[PDB]
């Protein structure tokens, strides 16, 4: 059967005006395994993306982990978007600031 | 304890596209993987060979090489001969491998789901169905029981080849395997109060909302959220009455810290 995918967006370092920093989109709970994930800085695509490997956890589902450097600022917002079968239209999920 | 666990992700969409990726774990660290792509395992640590010999390592690879295109070959075989019962997209997911523990001792397993669900697994010397699996099943499995050079094969790998190399890596990888890093925590948020906790490896950690010496009971811990430097992220909330904030912090106490917890204080 189907299953949406979750998706969580996280800093690896505090997040901090001004400075470098890298991004995480985590996708999880996921079938099939076939999904398309996109980072957007301002609404728009962010070219170098790095992709974990899809594994899948004790459930069967699938996990994915995307990731990109980015610097935050307070003029600028960051996104992970996931296209799946499971969905009628990609599901977007804003970073919200703090984690 | 340490899981060593091997898992096999093959995709058959129709008769003319499949393929078939696996990507291999000790405890939380990857140590392979292997695209379709690729003819050969691709190494994910220095250690990945653990202690096999390069003559060793390329007749394992072997066995699997052969596997791997066995495996895809029966898989277009059985939809072949069900047609059209069993309709493509066709998903079939196996986790096999061994958890190491104390003494020398291990227990291994293999497991297979089809379309996401748990249906088949290799237990003792047989292949068997799981009780509600599909009744199509039955006589596929049947048939692969008679085969009993790859009941032995599997018997072996399963008994034997798993525990023997797992117990390699954790020598030829006990650098990694018990390195240990720090977290760094930061706060955020009648509402919600947040410490985020990154950076530490290994996974164990305990994390509260403090007040002085008491442990706040509200707290609650989110799920744990992997970085991709191979340490993890999680974050512990507590609801809290607008007004008083003053007076809390966030603990976090974690072995790579030695006794040093860190306390970080709310509104300073
Ligand atoms: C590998 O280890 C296998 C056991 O380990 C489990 O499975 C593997 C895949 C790993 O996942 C591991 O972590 C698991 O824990 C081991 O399997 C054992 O194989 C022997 C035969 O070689 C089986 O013995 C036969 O047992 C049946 C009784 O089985 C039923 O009852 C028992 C409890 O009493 C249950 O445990 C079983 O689940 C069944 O419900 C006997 O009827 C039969 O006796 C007949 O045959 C013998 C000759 O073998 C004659 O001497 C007798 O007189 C009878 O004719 C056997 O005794 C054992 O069931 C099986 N364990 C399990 C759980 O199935 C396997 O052999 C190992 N292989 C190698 C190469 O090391
Ligand atoms: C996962 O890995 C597996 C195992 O490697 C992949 O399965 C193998 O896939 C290869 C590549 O497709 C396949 O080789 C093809 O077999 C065809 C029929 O069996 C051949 O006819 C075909 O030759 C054509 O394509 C070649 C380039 O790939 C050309 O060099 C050659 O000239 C042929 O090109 C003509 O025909 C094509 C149509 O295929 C046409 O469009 C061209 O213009 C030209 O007219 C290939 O040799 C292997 O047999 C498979 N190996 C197996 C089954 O063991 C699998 O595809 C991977 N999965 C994914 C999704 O990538
Ligand atoms: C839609 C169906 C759901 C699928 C669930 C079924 C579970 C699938 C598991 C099938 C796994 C085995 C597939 C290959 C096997 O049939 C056989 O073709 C090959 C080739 O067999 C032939 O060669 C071997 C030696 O190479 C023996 O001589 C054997 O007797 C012979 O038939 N055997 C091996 O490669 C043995 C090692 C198997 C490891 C499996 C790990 C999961
Ligand atoms: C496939 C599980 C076998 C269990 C233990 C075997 C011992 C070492 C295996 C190491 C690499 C396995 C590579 C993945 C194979 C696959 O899933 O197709
Ligand atoms: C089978 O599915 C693949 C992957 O979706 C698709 O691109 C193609 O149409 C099919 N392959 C063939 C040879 O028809």
């Amino acid at each position: 059967i189907q299953k949406t995918p979750q998706i969580q967006v996280y800093s690896r370092h505090p997040p901090e005006n001004g400075k470098p920093n890298i991004l995480n989109c985590y996708v999880t709970q996921f079938h099939p395994p076939h999904i398309e994930i996109q980072m957007l800085k301002n609404g728009k695509k962010i070219p170098k993306v790095e992709m974990s490997d899809m594994s899948f956890s004790k459930d069967w589902s699938f996990y994915i982990l995307a990731h990109t450097e980015f610097t935050p600022t307070e003029t600028d917002t960051y996104a992970c978007r996931v296209k799946h079968a499971s969905m009628a239209e990609p599901k977007t999920v804003y970073w919200d600031r703090d984690m | 304890n340490y899981t060593f666990r091997c898992l096999q992700m093959s995709s058959f969409a129709n008769r003319s596209w499949s393929r078939t990726d696996s990507v291999v774990w000790l405890g939380d660290l990857q140590t392979h993987r292997w695209s379709n792509d690729s003819a050969t395992i691709s190494f994910t640590k220095p250690w990945s060979q653990g202690k096999l010999s390069n003559q060793q390592w390329e007749k394992l690879q072997h066995m699997f090489q052969v596997y791997r295109v066995s495996f895809t070959r029966d898989i277009q075989e059985l939809v072949k001969m069900m047609s059209p019962k069993e309709d493509y997209p066709i998903e079939i997911q196996l986790s096999a491998g061994c958890e190491m523990y104390p003494g020398n001792a291990s227990e291994s397993f293999l497991h297979v789901a089809f379309q996401g669900k748990y249906v088949v697994r290799f237990w003792g010397t047989s292949w068997q169905t799981v009780p509600g699996a599909p009744s199509w099943l039955d006589l596929p499995i049947k048939v692969l029981n008679a085969d009993q050079g790859t009941s032995a094969t599997v018997q072996m790998l399963l008994n034997d080849t798993c525990p023997l190399f797992v117990r390699g890596l954790l020598e030829a990888g006990k650098s990694d395997l018990e390195k240990q890093e720090k977290p760094v925590a930061w706060l955020s948020s009648h509402r919600q109060l947040v410490c985020h906790v990154s950076g530490f490896y290994p996974k164990p950690v305990w994390v509260m909302w403090m007040r002085g010496d008491q442990e706040q009971q509200g707290t609650h811990r989110g799920d744990f959220l992997p970085n991709a430097d191979e340490t993890w992220y999680l974050q512990a909330t507590l609801d809290v009455e607008a007004g008083e904030e003053a007076g809390l912090a966030c603990r976090v106490k974690h072995s790579s810290l030695g006794g040093q917890d860190i306390i970080l204080y709310w509104g300073s």
